């Protein structure tokens, strides 16, 4: 058995392993999410598609349950482990209490795992950041965000990855109860919020929307293509 | 400059710097004083001034009906040791339906404290103690050390600046046996007054007093229960 | 032992007797067979008294911890599931139980029956014990969903009274509770002897 | 970089960790032992640091069994650990085989235990050496001495401590093979008082013990009358 | 002890994993392997690294390792780790078949292996496997497929990939000669031969420096067949002819 | 270089000395004990106007008579909070009565220092915690307020302040406090000092406040009552 | 109780220098030679004792594993003994399960798996030895070679130990595919003779053969006749 | 033990002023065969504690070994404290209970006598963990045949002398020999006083009168 | 091998306005013979709590030792002594912990509450307990219960005003009840202990019954 302290304190009370994990998550592809009136949407950037892949196998937007979905930035191999553990937890909760989970319940579970890997012997921290969205039985949309340290908040709209430093300033100024009225209004909002960070031009973006019905619907390339023309 | 990190490395002079440092930890604390007469043993401690608003501390704890201790050093380690001593006395009374001799208790404590000092990736308990008890053979004032060896003494003081209390103690040890309880306690409070700097005298809430004896269980004296003892120290 | 419970228009009604026996000797004559789990839940006691009491105390503790963690109360379905799961770990070791959980949630009146075997079923009228077959004959013939509170009270009292009149392991007093939207209340603790003169001449 | 572990030979085939645990003993106060026809006699110069302690604290003579004594030198905590191990070894032997353990067997068992701590990086060697001694109608008196490395030899008189050099030199001029315990005890008192330094250390305590035929094979402590007389004789001899 | 520990599973001051970065450079110098997907099946085509005259060709292949009745792979990097991985893949496929009484899908196989590859980078103190894999297969849902894993533990579906040595230029020239949807198996073989002919520093191929396998469906059955030296020689002759004719 | 357990030439335990420095980088909290109850108050320290302020919970409830306010590593504090809740529920289950603030502080302080990297446990801690706590509540002796450190030393206070501005917050608390307060003047002064030391503007959504008193349970202030109090001040 | 971290790690260029160093150790052993003929294999070693005091009969370098397999080595003898013991155990387990003699290829695969396990576990070094396996099953002779890393090959004629480069450079020329076992022995002996620095004797070398009837090492009385030519 | 094999019979006990006297016969029965005829069923624990046991003999020997090692080990460091009759009575009760709770009991009915601090001790410890004190004891068939005479005497006079207690003990041993079919005509007699424990060799009840 | 024995004994508690009373007999038995004639069953727990036990004597002894240890652990951890309700709850949990090989005891806790009045708690071997006003367990409980029903409960009789139980009348009732129980049950009758838990402290008395 391997029992060593990998992440330990430092002069001035820093955790260098966690700081390095965050410096790593600061290099992924940008993700953006907003919370609508009756809809929730996410959006991820594709650095390059390479003209030879199969996009069905490199998707960064999964579905943990009927009403919960997520999108990450960082390291895909770690993201996969976290996602599968969250799926098993959702099934256990359904089995024991006879009701689908809340968004905050699964956010707490994920954050607890991430924190546990910062204080155990013989482990390094996870190198991913997640954005979790969904609806509940009340009919209230939610949007959260976790960190490699185990801390999570609730936000109106947020952006993770590289270029988030400008996506956040853009979204701060432009977010208002007017761009929220309708789905084809919020979706164009998200698209123009992502486009000024995509310096390639055009659509190198994946965009998934989730409404109270027809869950985790994913916009087709042609459909997403139409919106870009409308903006211009 | 490579022998001062692990507890399992000897120096070219046959010393263990880690055990040393763990002792220099014990010197940081506030002074204590113990002593015994023909029929009673006594502990007196000086609760340190933490801040302008907080209740001072707990420096004297019950171990059993006849045993009590007083600590100086890491309080977490101190109460970790106190739990072990309490379980020892409880186990004794369960099996033999009688109390425990203070000497056998201190033997168990030393044997337990020694093991960490030898293995890799472990550190010594950073706390010194002062035990007081009554038994068939009379009082006892044992003292322990971070390095697991313990002593037996008529009167001993541990803590910062306790050199003066130790000098006073030996200089006046000639009469501790015959002296009465009131006389015995005052001898303790004077000795404890010695270590304080010039700007402070014993008040009524920065001192504690423990007492065990022939026909009397171990008792601790509260903030204003120590008033009948500090009335004469002119 | 005789316990009953039936949902109706205005919530749930619960009743019981109070005698406990070891063989043919009546040890106690006023036990409490309704177990107040919290201000908003309640169970009932039939089978082994020690098993009943112990496991419903465990359940009360877990409901409190659920509330503290999730900032919301548990529901009747979830509480029944927790109890059934807890006792399924000791199947075949000799536990003796059989209980009823009643309460109100966002879905209205709830009435569940959990056993030592491991079953749980939703219903509109249950009855447990060794006078259960005597109480059924009166509940089935008097019950109606279009009934109000005092008619329900009278029907429950009459069922328990005739059950303890014909059964040897039932007697003493009858304790009546009532689950409404705003928690439960205690209605009456009349004694079967002072009921019998009322119910005849 | 070869001084930090008991798993590293020096380029010349040495183990400096054991060499340092030996210095730990090579600067501790002296204890001697003397074998005789009738029995054995232990003697230790016990140091009194300050007046405050009661006389009787920090004893260096233990009772490992009802016929085995033991004198120690070095770290007293390690010494007490070893004494418990030895008590454990003797009790198990009696429960297995139904009679008392031979000193030759006990010393072999304890030396193996000590040597097991000289091979690994997870532990450190003990820092104390000690002497044993018994008496049996079968084999008579005996005397052994174990080192921090785990070597155990038989002796006629041993001088573990700091004044080993001066102690051994004076004990060799003794003719112990013909004396008796009553006649040896005085000699132990005298030689310890001679080897004792009275400058660095000002005050010292003296305790003695013996196991022989006069005690019927039981290890004891020398009675108080014999001790006082021995001290007087030593003082007279010293001048 | 802490003095001798090498700390294989920690982050770098910039968020990197140095042991994985070094295993990737190990895999950088291995023998060239390449795969190509088509309408009627997939194909692998590796390069023979040990060409000594005194060797023996007892095995039906050197870097193929049929894993199941429907799949097969190929490796680059360290043979000793490759053997462990291949044994593990076979065991996973048989456990799936035992539980469900149906063959396993290719994505599930690749996933179950990449989990094991990832668990070697997060805890344990060991070093990671220095091996990259390519897979080919056929299942009920998606038909002919072609994947690729790497030491870190992340995979991805492709249509024409390449690992090993000079894989950069291999993929560069693959991008300009592959047309989605219209490629048949024969045009696939032609492109594979003509890419291998260049991305190998030698003057020209030898029909024994290469190793070629295909995969097809025939009569409701999967057939995995390693091509023969004469077939390869004929293909090389065909490549020699047409290329010569153009100029 | 070193291990986690390693004394210094002053016998200081380097790792604990660093975990203590990890607290001078948190947001200030304040507790105050009265003869009529206790009050807790903590700055929320919002980052950007897009973050929901109802999602920063730094004052939790341990039981119907005990509450807690933390500072430091909010990710670390959650295991302590959970274990305190579980211990209180166990005590109720076994003895049919409510625990005491002293007992809860003492049981929580016994998890500190329980770390190491060899022969510790199957799954054990690898470093000390980085959270300081503040307990408040009422029991069979009245309102009480305790304080906990990462070293494991717990004291009993009547007006304590923890955080990154405490060396300035106590310099005012020692002048303001007296043994004849009421909870209302306590609340007023606890708000005045916060306003004194904070960087933003003390309005009704970037602070938090709760109170326990001998009559009622643990109760949190509302954005109605809180606003009225702030406006009234 | 033991270290849990690896002692073999990757370098900035992707090498494993502990394995490279175990190979450098192997390159300093005694010469070994194997040659596969039309109806058998031949292993021939240099068993050169330090002085005349050493009793030659006590220790052997050519050992059997089953009734049809035998092997030799180059590198470190104390490691070779561990490998021999585990190979014997592996063969016995296979026979216990299948009631059939194990084939040479399965034997080599299991041995190389063990040698690979010693490159990635905690607190150990790799073996400092390479092997040369011999066998005969289903009417065919086999000859493999195993490396310290865990990679095995298959040859027609190879050479290990010191001067292996010139050994195989000379071995390539003479080798014929129609060679009989008795005429292959001459070439094996001659190859050893190229780099011996001394005079050949019936106790300077060891020789084992394997054909249809099983494995056996020749006796000095027979090595004498073979050396006479 | 599941099934006892070689068993002893009744042990007696009386306490007089300044001492305690106990007695037992020397016989091991192999289920109605008098197999061994010179075994000692009485132990001396230390200078103030005696012990006699009934039932299985191998269990008695095991407990002898254990108790002896305990007394030795506590006497080793000789710090001035020693075990007492009461401490040994408690230790024995605890060990018997711990064995019965695992369903693997020791099959004896021990009796502890002692004299410390200036007053006597006499205790009883059954195999199930039942334990008490009394001024007289008897195990086995003695509980029916000898306890009535002891109680008849101690009713009138609450205190006896050493001589009277010894006379009473032998007068009861005679009747045990008359009426018990597992009894023998050779017994030992131990006695603890302020000077220590004394055991007396093979005595006989030759005071028989068979007038048939 | 049966790990249980039946040893007799009767216990009886009665709660009043200011007081509380536990009583018991002093005979120990096994089968048809008498072990001792002076063995109590009432144990003082704290200055305001007494507990009476009945059933199997080995379990009674073990249980009282465990309870005495846990009171001290609680006091050392909480800086105050336990209360009667906390003691009853803890006893419930202790009895349930051994539920597949249980203590064969019938416990009867008595004491004063924080508001200064009697509190009788009855227990069954596996944990079930309830606060009563009087209770009787043991070998003559079916003989004692109807008499207490008629006297303290005042049942089945009209033409009476039912004024509370003074200490005098309570003690007289306890004495007469035990005399009549001794005249008909073969397991009671050596002597009678009476513990009185009151504000000042616990008192005890003794009365003789008729011998066998």
């Amino acid at each position: 058995s391997y029992d060593r302290a990998i992440t330990v304190f430092s002069p001035d009370g820093h955790l260098f392993q966690v700081e390095y994990a965050q410096e790593a998550v600061k290099k992924g592809s940008t993700a953006v999410g907003v919370r609508g009136r009756d809809i929730v949407v996410l959006g991820v950037e594709k650095k390059s598609v390479a003209k030879l892949q199969d996009e069905r196998t490199v998707r960064k937007i999964c579905a943990l349950d009927d009403n919960v979905c997520m999108a990450f930035a960082g390291l895909t191999a770690d993201a996969r482990i976290v996602i599968n553990r969250a799926r098993v937890e959702c099934q256990s909760h359904r089995l024991t209490v006879g009701d689908p989970v809340t968004v905050e319940y699964i956010t707490r579970y994920i954050a607890s795992l991430k924190q546990r890997y910062t204080q155990s012997n013989g482990r390094r921290p996870f190198g991913i950041s997640a954005l979790i969205v969904g609806f509940d039985f009340d009919g209230t949309p939610r949007l959260y965000q976790t960190d490699p340290s185990g801390t999570y908040h609730a936000w109106k709209a947020n952006a993770i990855g590289r270029g988030a430093k400008s996506v956040r300033e853009f979204l701060e100024k432009n977010y208002t109860d007017d761009a929220i009225e309708t789905d084809d209004l919020t979706i164009k909002l998200v698209i123009k919020a992502l486009l000024e960070v995509v310096q390639s031009g055009g659509k190198n973006i994946e965009l998934a929307v989730m409404r109270r019905d027809q869950p985790l619907k994913i916009l087709s390339p042609e459909e997403i293509e139409k919106y870009v023309a409308e903006i211009e | 400059n490579q022998y001062d990190n692990d507890v399992t490395v000897w120096s070219p002079q046959g010393r263990i710097h880690q055990i040393e440092y763990a002792m220099e930890a014990v010197k940081q604390g506030s002074a204590t004083v113990g002593l015994k007469s023909k029929t009673h043993a006594v502990l007196v401690a000086l609760k340190r001034a933490q801040s302008e608003l907080a209740a001072h501390q707990k420096k004297i704890l019950h171990v059993d009906n006849h045993i009590g201790i007083s600590i100086a050093g890491l309080t977490a380690d101190a109460r970790l040791l106190c739990n072990f001593m309490r379980q020892e006395c409880l186990d004794s009374r369960f099996v033999f339906d009688r109390p425990l001799p203070v000497s056998r208790l201190v033997s168990l404590i030393g044997s337990k404290t020694q093991i960490p000092t030898q293995r890799y990736g472990r550190r010594p308990y950073g706390v010194g103690l002062l035990i007081a008890g009554y038994d068939d053979m009379g009082p006892h004032v044992f003292q322990t050390c971070p390095s697991a060896n313990y002593f037996d003494c008529r009167a001993m003081s541990i803590g910062a600046r306790s050199q003066s209390a130790r000098t006073y103690l030996e200089r006046h040890m000639s009469e501790f046996m015959q002296c009465n309880l009131d006389e015995l306690v005052k001898h303790g409070l004077r000795a404890l007054r010695e270590t304080l700097p010039a700007e402070q005298d014993l008040t009524t809430k920065n001192v504690s007093i423990g007492i065990v004896g022939k026909d009397l269980e171990f008792t601790i004296y509260d903030d204003d229960d120590v008033s009948p003892f500090l009335d004469g120290l002119e | 032992t005789t316990t009953l419970a039936f949902k109706f228009q205005h919530g749930v009604i619960v009743a019981a007797d109070s005698r406990a026996t070891a063989g043919p000797y009546i040890a106690s004559q006023t036990v409490k067979k309704v177990i107040e789990i919290n201000p908003y839940l309640l169970g009932t006691m039939a089978g082994g008294a020690a098993d009943c009491s112990f496991w419903e105390r465990l359940l009360a503790r877990q409901c409190r911890i659920y509330e503290l963690r999730n900032k919301e109360r548990i529901s009747v379905a979830a509480a029944s599931k927790l109890l059934a799961n807890m006792v399924y770990q000791y199947k075949g070791m000799g536990l003796s139980m059989g209980t009823m959980i009643c309460g109100w949630d966002k879905r209205g009146p709830g009435l569940y029956y959990v056993d030592s075997e491991g079953n749980r079923i939703s219903g509109t009228a249950f009855s447990v014990g060794s006078g259960s077959v005597y109480a059924f004959g009166v509940m089935d013939r008097g019950y109606s969903y279009d009934l109000q509170v005092e008619e329900a009270y009278d029907l429950a009292r009459r069922a328990i009274y005739q059950a303890t009149y014909r059964d040897a392991y039932s007697g003493g007093a009858v304790n009546l509770y009532h689950v409404r939207e705003d928690g439960w209340i205690r209605v009456s603790s009349d004694n079967v002897a002072d009921l019998h003169d009322k119910y005849t001449s | 970089g070869y001084d930090l572990s008991a798993s590293t030979f020096s380029p010349d085939g040495r183990v400096f960790q054991v060499e340092y645990a030996m210095k730990a003993v090579e600067n501790s106060s002296t204890a001697i032992g003397i074998r005789c026809k009738d029995g054995v006699v232990f003697g230790v110069e016990k140091l009194v640091l300050s007046k405050l302690y009661e006389e009787g604290s920090n004893k260096r003579l233990f009772n490992v069994d009802r016929h085995v004594g033991m004198a120690v030198a070095g770290l007293l905590a390690d010494a007490r650990s070893l004494a418990d191990i030895a008590r454990e070894e003797a009790s198990n032997f009696r429960s297995n085989f139904g009679y008392n353990i031979p000193l030759k067997h006990l010393a072999d068992r304890v030396a193996m235990y000590v040597h097991a701590y000289t091979l690994y990086s997870a532990v450190r060697p003990f820092g104390c050496s000690f002497m044993l001694g018994s008496y049996s109608v079968n084999d008579g008196a005996q005397l052994y001495m174990i080192d921090p490395s785990g070597v155990s030899y038989g002796y006629w008189g041993c001088a573990i401590g700091k004044a080993r050099q001066a102690a051994k030199t004076e004990i060799e001029k003794l003719q112990m093979k013909e004396m008796t315990c009553r006649d040896v005890v005085k000699e132990v008192a005298k030689i310890i008082y001679i080897v004792h330094d009275e400058v660095k250390d000002k005050a010292f305590e003296l305790e003695l013990s013996w196991v022989g035929e006069l005690t019927k094979g039981r290890h004891e402590i020398v009675p108080k009358d014999v001790r006082e007389e021995a001290e007087k004789y030593a003082k007279e001899s010293l001048k | 002890s802490r003095r001798y520990d090498s700390r294989t599973t920690i982050f770098s001051p910039e968020g990197r994993l140095y042991q994985v970065e070094y295993a990737m450079e190990a895999i950088g110098h291995a023998g060239t392997c390449l795969g190509i997907l088509a309408n009627d099946g997939v194909l692998l085509a590796a390069e023979r690294r040990n060409i000594h005259k005194l060797l023996d060709e007892v095995f039906f292949s050197e870097k193929i390792y049929k894993l199941n009745e429907d799949m097969a792979c190929s490796v680059a990097g360290i043979t000793s780790d490759a053997n462990v991985l291949t044994n593990e893949l076979r065991l996973i496929a048989q456990r799936y078949l035992l539980q469900y009484q149906e063959p396993i899908p290719c994505e599930q196989l690749v996933t179950a292996l990449c989990d094991i590859k990832q668990a070697y980078t997060q805890f344990g103190g060991k070093r990671p496997f220095g091996v990259s894999l390519l897979y080919i297969g056929w299942d009920k849902h998606y038909g002919f497929q072609l994947y690729q894993s790497d030491p870190s533990g992340n995979y991805g579906g492709w249509k024409a990939t390449c690992i090993g040595n000079n894989s950069a230029a291999a993929v560069s020239m693959l991008k300009q000669d592959y047309k989605e949807g219209e490629m048949t198996l024969k045009s696939a073989l032609a492109l594979a031969v003509k890419v291998l002919n260049k991305t190998m520093d030698v003057s020209k191929l030898s029909a024994e420096k290469v190793e070629i396998a295909t995969l097809t469906r025939e009569n409701g059955k999967t057939v995995i067949r390693v091509l023969k030296q004469k077939e390869v020689e004929q293909l090389i002759k065909k490549h020699e002819e047409e290329e010569a004719k153009a100029e | 270089d070193r291990g986690v357990n390693t004394f210094s030439p002053e016998g200081r335990l380097f790792q604990v000395e660093y975990a203590i420095e990890g607290h001078k980088l948190g947001s200030t909290a304040i507790g105050i004990q009265t003869s009529e109850g206790v009050c807790l108050a903590v700055e929320k320290r919002i980052t950007s106007p897009l973050m929901e302020p109802s999602s920063i919970e730094k004052i939790v409830e341990i039981d119907a008579h005990i509450g807690c306010a933390m500072s430091g590593l909010i990710a670390d504090a959650k295991t302590l909070i959970d274990k305190a809740r579980v211990e209180t529920q166990n005590h109720w289950f076994t003895y049919n009565e409510t625990m005491t603030v002293e007992s809860v502080t003492q049981a929580v302080s016994n998890l500190a220092l329980q770390f190491g990297e060899e022969d510790a446990d199957p799954g054990a801690m690898s470093r000390p915690f980085g959270v300081a706590l503040l307990f408040g509540g009422v029991d069979e002796k009245g309102p009480q307020l305790f304080h906990m450190d990462p070293s494991g030393t717990f004291v009993q206070c009547d007006a304590r302040a923890i955080g990154s501005a405490s060396e300035g917050a106590q310099s005012s608390l020692q002048e303001v406090y007296h043994k004849s307060t009421t909870l209302k003047e306590a609340i007023k002064s606890s708000l005045i000092i916060l306003k004194q030391v904070m960087e933003e503007k003390l309005n009704a959504t970037n602070i938090e406040l709760a109170t326990v008193q001998p009559g009622q349970n643990f109760h949190m202030f509302t954005k109605e009552e809180l606003e009225e109090v702030i406006k009234d001040i | 109780r033991g270290y849990s971290f690896s002692l073999t790690t990757f370098s900035p260029s992707g090498k494993l220098v502990q394995i490279e160093y175990a190979l450098a150790a192997v390159a300093g052993g005694a010469p070994s030679v194997g040659i596969k003929a039309a109806n058998g294999v031949v292993l021939a070693t240099e068993k050169k004792q330090k002085s005349i005091l050493y009793d030659e009969r006590s220790v052997h370098k050519v050992e059997p594993i089953t009734k049809h397999i035998g092997l030799v080595y180059s590198g470190m003898g104390p490691d070779y003994r561990v490998l021999v013991h585990r190979a014997r155990k592996l063969a016995q387990q296979y026979y216990l399960v299948y009631q059939e003699p194990i084939p040479t290829a399965q034997l080599v695969q299991r041995v190389a798996s063990v040698m690979q396990e010693y490159t990635q576990s905690g607190g150990v070094r790799p073996f400092g030895v390479s092997l040369l396996i011999c066998g005969w099953n289903e009417g065919r002779p086999y000859l493999f070679q195993s490396d310290p890393s865990g990679a095995y090959f298959a040859w027609k004629a190879t050479a290990m130990g010191k001067n292996y480069v010139n050994g195989k450079t000379f071995l390539e020329k003479r080798y014929n595919e129609d060679l009989e076992l008795e005429d292959a022995i001459h070439t094996a002996i001659l190859t050893l003779k190229e780099s011996f620095e001394g005079q050949m004797t019936e106790d300077n070398i060891e020789v084992g053969i394997c054909n249809e009837a099983g494995f056996r090492r020749l006796t000095p009385t027979e090595v004498r006749d073979y050396l006479a030519a | 033990t599941q099934n006892p094999m070689v068993t002893g019979t009744s042990v007696l006990g009386v306490k007089f002023d300044c001492g305690v006297v106990i007695a037992a016969d020397m016989l091991g029965s192999y289920g109605s065969l008098a197999r061994f005829r010179n075994i000692s069923r009485i132990m001396r624990v230390n200078d103030s504690t005696m012990l006699g046991a009934s039932g299985d003999y191998a269990d008695f020997q095991y407990l002898k070994q254990v108790l002896g090692q305990m007394v030795i080990d506590e006497e080793l460091f000789g710090d001035g404290h020693s075990y007492s009759p009461r401490a040994i009575h408690s230790w024995l009760t605890r060990a018997m209970y711990s064995r019965r709770s695992k369903m693997n009991p020791l099959w004896n009915t021990k009796v502890i006598g002692g004299y410390a601090g200036g007053e006597s001790f006499l205790g009883y410890v059954d195999m199930l963990g039942v334990a008490y004190e009394a001024p007289s004891l008897a195990t086995g068939y003695g509980a029916y045949l000898a306890q009535p005479l002891l109680r008849e005497v101690l009713e009138k006079q609450p205190v006896l002398s050493q001589t009277e207690a010894r006379e009473l003990v032998e007068r009861c041993m005679r009747v045990l020999y008359y009426r018990d079919a597992r009894s023998y005509n050779r017994f030992q007699v131990a006695t603890v006083t302020e000077k220590g424990v004394e055991i007396e060799g093979p005595l006989s009840a030759q005071t028989n009168w068979d007038i048939a | 091998f049966s790990p249980y024995a039946f040893n007799g004994g009767t216990v009886l508690a009665i709660a009043g306005e200011d007081f509380s009373i536990v009583a018991s007999d002093t005979r120990l038995s096994e089968g048809f013979s008498i072990h001792t004639r002076d063995s109590p069953k009432c144990y003082k727990l704290t200055d305001k709590t007494v507990i009476g036990c009945s059933g199997f004597h080995g379990d009674c002894l073990t249980l009282t030792k465990i309870i005495e240890a846990r009171l001290k652990m609680y006091k050392h951890s909480n800086n105050k002594a336990m209360t009667t309700g906390a003691i009853a709850a803890m006893l419930s949990t202790i009895l349930y912990s051994r539920r597949f090989f249980p203590y064969y005891v019938y416990n009867i806790i008595e004491g004063l509450d924080e508001e200064g009045k009697g509190a009788v708690y009855s227990f069954d071997p596996v944990g079930s307990y309830q606060r009563d006003s009087f209770k009787a367990g043991g070998s003559a409980s079916a003989m004692l219960q109807p008499l207490l029903d008629n006297q303290v409960g005042f049942k089945n009789m009209q033409n009476v005003e039912h004024v509370p139980l003074t200490l005098d009348r309570a003690m007289r009732l306890v004495k007469d009840v035990f005399i009549s129980a001794a005249e008909r049950d073969v397991y009671t009758g050596d002597a009678l202990r009476i513990c009185i838990v009151t504000k000042e402290g616990i008192r005890e008395e003794t009365v003789p019954l008729r011998k066998d």
